[PDB]
RNA sequence: AUGAGGUGGCAAGAAAUGGGCUACAUUUUCUACCCCAGAAACGAUAGCCCUUAUGAAUAAGGGUCGAAGGUGGAUUUAGC
């Protein structure tokens, strides 16, 4: 039943100078989990959806590291144990993005992260040519 | 010939007092500084204040243990130094009457007034 | 023979938790890390740090909710906000338990200059997982 | 509190080095330089030659932080061997896996 | 001033209260700043003092006192050109390494050879 | 001594709005969680372990805020503040030639207290000099100072930046760098007429 | 040719770098000033926070009695019991 | 003090043995390419001298030296 009456809206000023045009929001997404991967790409892709941008998905390949240590402590040069550090990779453009949308949707999905995941920007913008030139 | 929006400027704030005026209130829930256990889960007026009292009560005694050894606490690993976070200093320098007389305001207190009065 | 992160099979009379039970060559087929952090993953650096200060971090907090703790710690570290996840038994006071609660997070933030938050889940008595 | 005398000698060439790491990368230039008057790359070499000990990166080890063991650590872990198995296994670190491939 | 910040302390120490809302803890840690700004420019502080990339690179005016042919000359030339592809150190401590070089030459001036 | 109330999974309905109970990040709170979602290796004649001390599906990363039904609520609420791109920008071609001068930067971002990171610094900037020049004798010039920075397959001039920290400071360091560059190509000298 | 040599030069005196020719055992100059040296690199200056720090603090909290240290119990606890036998 | 601190050298081989590398050849050696060719009728990762790499103070490269070596003592190792 408690349903607030004014729900509080925060203040926008629209300033006089003109907001920059991102020609290609691309964010790489590097993760261990193949699964968490898909969940965060799936959130992203629904987000973009619902905010109404153009969309594309694809999946660079798995990279991993392996080195060789010892198994034992003191003295045993065959018997090693092994290891292996797994980072899988995801990408996901957005073209024809407006700055302020840029703003909100980053500022979404950095409050969104997972933990286990590194978040990796390019962002490509047009702009005219110098004065001086 | 050509369109731009205009650029627009928020505070730091005002989009988290966005995201907050979004959701309501949680329902059937006890406040958020209350654990979410059942056990830990305050059921009473009283235990609550006490409770909240304790927590109270700890967050005095780590200023009195950063107070007392700030030492400790000195190294700014941090990036953004934060005075919040920085060790507070109550502690009279050496006597000097106009630098002691700054200081009288800094410190609040009264011992310190009446010797420099004295 | 090896004898790394195992319990030795007794006569069936030693109450074993899932992680403790569970060969370390089972962790990413069948358990799931304590922490999750991104200094593992390549282009970070840090993580010789990451490492020293989570198994301080783990040591104070045993230490400072001892007798209480049946299993090991869940770190979760978002970004900025560090996220501590514990289970522990209900024989001592809430008065104790959040008073320790605010002790720790206060102490932590103070020291690591990081927001950080810690939540705690009760058990009467500690999850076994099979007599070995 | 460090770990033994040797871990403490360790950090003061440590803190010699990087207090002096300037001058020493100076005079370094300043001496392996080759237009430069050889009389000064001289001067050069014996002022670093009178330099104070343990002020030279090349004294220092990559040695252990847990149990101070020089040999097997990881320049990105920094950790031994033993103590970097002790850890996999026991899953305290994050995003390691065991190698069966 | 100083009595408008005693009563705005009371003001404030009569508006907080205890929050409800995760939300309402995260606008707490954004009042104080310990939380990160989004969007991460990873500049955010740390300006160098509005420092410019002429003042990092362009050294030609701090370097005047000396000829344009010598082996001095050919010396602090390439150390400001090693100075300027260095992003790391900042202005300061490449006008310190310039007037430490400066010293060093002067105090040795016996031989100009 | 002491007794823990029942969990809220009978007291919480059917009906439920799980975005207000969950607006934020959480852990998954088996207590507060009404669902019998189980998960661990079961052992012979046995299944997973119950959902209160699976401190697995805490080790694992958390999904159970934001719900399909919070994202549309949150999307739908910031719609009003997201602005609209300029239906005239409609292709490659368009909005390169509207504004030719392309320029990127990046950075990570990593959990840990620290933020900073020197990839933060590099920046790199892309132009295509068939409609930029104007001439052939500035073209030859320039093509001849350029060892590797074009591509004539593709007929872009592409430049980086990282020689300065600051990536304001690479920014207009990169700029002034074209404009002087540009500058230096208009004109020419003896030696470089006589070839 | 003089053609090339006068484009290096002038690519040199634009994007920074020297335009007068020179030897690699003067480029050693550009180089290290270009990149700092391991001493005062924060892979060295930072090998690991101080066990000062850390094992002060807890004997300081030890002290102050929260911080139920195993270890120590059991280091003293040995050291009661041989300064009991002599 | 059997603890701690700072200078130095110590870490060589009359000799035996072990694991690996090189070649003892023409399936070899050199030349451009990695495979349609032309020449030779081999072998130094040891020694002497020099340069360069970093360091405050071993490694790669260049000239010379151009041998032992002529395909293995029972026996023994690894491989579906
Ligand atoms: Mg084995
Ligand atoms: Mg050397």
């Amino acid at each position: 039943v408690d349903v607030p009456k004014d729900l509080t809206k925060p203040v926008v000023t629209i300033s006089d100078e003109p907001d920059i045009l991102y020609k290609r929001l691309s964010v790489l997404v590097k993760g261990h989990d193949k699964a968490v991967l898909d969940s965060y790409e799936y959130f992203a892709v629904l987000a973009a959806k619902e905010l109404g941008i153009s969309i594309k998905v694809h999946e660079p390949p798995r990279k991993i590291e392996r080195f060789t240590l010892l198994q034992s402590v003191h003295i045993y040069k065959k018997h090693r144990v092994q290891y292996e550090m797994r980072t899988l990779y995801r990408c996901l453009e957005l073209e024809h993005l407006t700055g302020s949308t840029a703003d909100v949707y980053l500022e979404y999905i950095q409050r969104n992260l997972p933990e286990g995941v590194a978040m990796e920007v390019t962002k490509t913008q047009l702009e005219q040519l110098p004065e001086h030139i | 010939e050509v369109v731009i929006p205009k650029k627009k400027t928020w505070d730091k704030v005002a989009v988290l007092q966005a995201l907050a005026s979004t959701v309501n209130r949680d329902t059937t829930a006890v406040p958020y500084v209350f654990q979410d256990d059942p056990y830990l889960m305050p059921a009473s007026s009283l235990e609550s204040r006490s409770f909240l009292l304790a927590k109270k009560s700890g967050e005095n005694v780590a200023k009195f243990i950063i107070n007392s050894y700030p030492k400790y606490f000195q190294k700014d690993i941090a990036e953004p130094h934060i005075p919040c976070l920085m060790p507070e200093y109550f502690e009279p320098q050496i006597k000097d009457i106009s630098e002691a007389a700054l200081k009288e305001r800094i410190e609040l207190r009264k011992v310190k007034a009446s010797v420099d009065m004295f | 023979k090896n004898r790394a992160a195992r319990v030795r099979v007794s006569k069936g009379d030693k109450p074993v938790t899932y992680e403790e039970a569970h060969a370390p060559h089972y962790i990413a087929h069948r358990k799931g890390w304590l922490s999750l952090h991104t200094g593992n993953l390549d282009g970070e650096d840090h993580a010789a740090e990451r490492t020293v200060e989570d198994v301080f971090l783990r040591k104070f907090m045993w230490g400072t909710f001892p007798g209480c703790l049946a299993d090991q710690l869940v770190l979760k570290r978002r970004g900025n906000q560090l996220e501590i996840c514990a289970v522990v038994l209900r024989q001592l006071s809430p008065h104790k338990y959040y008073f320790l609660v605010g002790y720790s997070e206060t102490l932590l933030s103070y020291f690591y200059k990081c927001p950080v938050r810690l939540h705690l889940q009760t058990v009467p008595s500690k999850v076994v997982y099979k007599y070995l | 509190h460090y770990v033994d005398w040797r871990m403490w000698r360790d950090v003061k060439r440590r803190k010699m080095a990087y207090e002096y790491a300037d001058e020493r990368l100076r005079i370094n230039s300043l001496r392996k330089n080759t237009i430069l008057p050889k009389i000064l790359q001289d001067v050069a070499d014996e002022e670093i030659a009178a330099l104070p000990r343990d002020s030279c990166p090349v004294r220092i080890r990559n040695r252990c932080v847990m149990t101070s063991r020089p040999r097997g650590v990881k320049r990105r872990w920094r950790l031994s061997r033993i103590v970097f198995r002790h850890l996999a296994d026991h899953g305290q670190l994050s995003g390691i896996q065991r190698a069966t491939w | 001033s100083l009595w408008d910040v005693e009563f705005a302390k009371q003001l404030a120490t009569v508006n907080e209260q205890p929050l409800q809302n995760g939300f309402e803890e995260l606008i707490q840690w954004t009042k104080e700043g310990k939380l990160w700004e989004f969007p991460i420019n990873n500049e955010a502080g740390f300006d160098d003092d509005g420092s410019e990339f002429h003042e990092h690179i362009f050294l030609e005016k701090h370097l005047e006192s000396f000829p344009k042919q010598g082996p001095i000359r050919h010396f602090m030339e390439l150390v400001t050109c090693g100075l300027s592809k260095n992003p790391y150190l900042s202005v300061k401590q490449k006008v310190e390494h310039i007037e430490w070089f400066r010293n060093y030459f002067n105090e040795k001036k016996d031989i100009l050879k | 001594r002491r007794k823990a109330l029942p969990p809220r999974t009978e007291k919480m309905a059917v009906d439920q709005d799980w975005p207000s109970v969950y607006p934020v990040a959480a852990p998954f709170k088996p207590s507060a969680v009404p669902l019998p979602v189980r998960m661990g290796y079961p052992v012979k004649k046995g299944v997973p372990m119950a959902k209160e001390g699976n401190l697995e599906l805490l080790k694992i990363p958390n999904f159970l805020h934001l719900t399909p039904v919070a994202i549309k609520k949150h999307c739908e609420a910031l719609k009003d503040f997201c602005t609209e791109w300029p239906a005239a920008l409609d292709s490659d071609e368009k909005c390169e030639k509207h504004f030719p001068i392309e320029i990127d930067s990046t950075d990570y971002v990593s959990s840990g207290p620290s933020v900073r990171n020197p990839r933060a610094r590099v920046v790199v900037l892309r132009v295509k000099l068939s409609s930029l020049n104007l001439d052939d004798h500035a073209k030859k010039k320039l093509i001849k100072l350029v060892g590797e920075r074009y591509c004539k397959t593709t007929d872009v001039l592409t430049i980086k930046t990282d020689r300065c920290p600051l990536r304001r400071q690479n920014y207009d360091y990169a700029v002034y760098l074209l404009t002087v560059l540009y500058h230096e190509s208009w004109n020419t000298e003896e030696w470089e007429k006589s070839k | 040719s003089e053609y090339a040599f006068r484009m290096s030069r002038l690519s040199a005196r634009l994007f920074g770098e020297v335009t007068r020719p020179t030897n690699s055992k003067s480029m050693k100059v550009v180089k290290l000033f270009s990149e700092l040296p391991l001493a005062k690199k924060k892979e060295t200056y930072d090998w690991y926070p101080n066990h000062h720090t850390y094992a002060e603090l807890m004997q300081t909290l030890r002290f102050l009695g929260l911080y139920r240290d195993e270890h120590q119990d059991f280091m003293d606890e040995q050291k009661r019991l041989k300064k009991l036998r002599g």
